[PDB]
């Protein structure tokens, strides 16, 4: 019990990224951002978060990467607001996956995310 | 000098947290490298104590005497090294929560600065690249 898992490196957490068609939604104090101009590619959801009692406790950062490594989505707690809950993170992932799949994107979650707060069930990818 | 002052002050805290994480990480690796060093020597002292008293049992049915003191000296050094090896296991056991909490709050400060406008080149300067 009580751990801290990191799918991303310091570069991946701090890398600058740009959205052509920015879309921002809010789930609690978590900010969900994604580029609506992304379509027909395989996207992986990588996240850094702490666990406790084998449940996801607190999310540090979540970002969506394409196969080539570009950042196209993000979930992060808002800096000016207090924290979030286990349920808030799952709702945020559902919003990001649902919004990313509306543009025919094949979104997948990492192995650690699949263990504590996953979604989707996934669709087919295009070559 | 207002909202940026908070960004600069928090970015300074990110430096201190980064140093402390790397300072305790460097300390944790010295304890682990020395821990496995002593436990390997505890192993060697152990089977050497075996072959010591096994040279007694193998030739006590027939009957080479001052060898008993060498075995007593080894058993003395064994539990003296195992005692210090236990202290090393206790020192770095109290560091894992320190390393985990420092790493988590370092990442949270990095993310907070990202949400406040600090680009990647700013983050690397506070992180020492």
């Amino acid at each position: 019990a009580s751990r801290y898992l990191t799918d991303m490196t310091l570069e991946e957490m701090s890398r600058d990224w740009f959205m052509l068609m920015p879309k921002q939604k809010v789930a609690g104090s978590l900010c969900i951002r994604m580029d609506q101009a992304i379509m027909d590619k395989n996207i992986i959801l990588k996240a850094n978060f702490s666990v406790i009692f084998d449940r996801l406790e607190t999310l540090i950062l979540l970002r969506a990467f394409t196969e080539e490594g570009a950042i196209v989505g993000e979930i992060s707690p808002l800096p000016s607001l207090p924290g979030h809950t286990d349920e808030d993170v799952k709702n945020a992932v559902g919003v990001l996956i649902g919004g990313l799949e509306r543009n025919d994107n094949t979104v997948r979650v990492s192995e650690t995310l699949q263990r504590f707060a996953w979604r989707s069930s996934n669709e087919n990818g295009r070559p | 000098g207002s909202k940026e002052d908070s960004v600069e002050a928090v970015g300074a805290q990110l430096k201190v947290y980064h140093q402390q994480y790397q300072d305790k990480s460097r300390e944790y690796d010295q304890l682990y490298e020395e821990y496995t060093r002593t436990s390997q020597e505890l192993q060697m002292k152990r089977t050497a104590i075996e072959a010591f008293n096994e040279t007694i049992k193998i030739f006590e049915e027939q009957g080479i005497a001052e060898i008993h003191e060498s075995r007593t000296k080894l058993e003395q050094q064994l539990r003296a090294q195992a005692s210090d090896n236990r202290e090393i296991d206790k020192r770095m056991n109290s560091l894992k929560p320190d390393l985990m909490q420092l790493r988590k709050i370092r990442d949270q400060y990095l993310v907070w600065l990202t949400q406040k406008g600090a680009r990647q080149k700013k983050i690397n300067e506070w992180l020492g690249i």
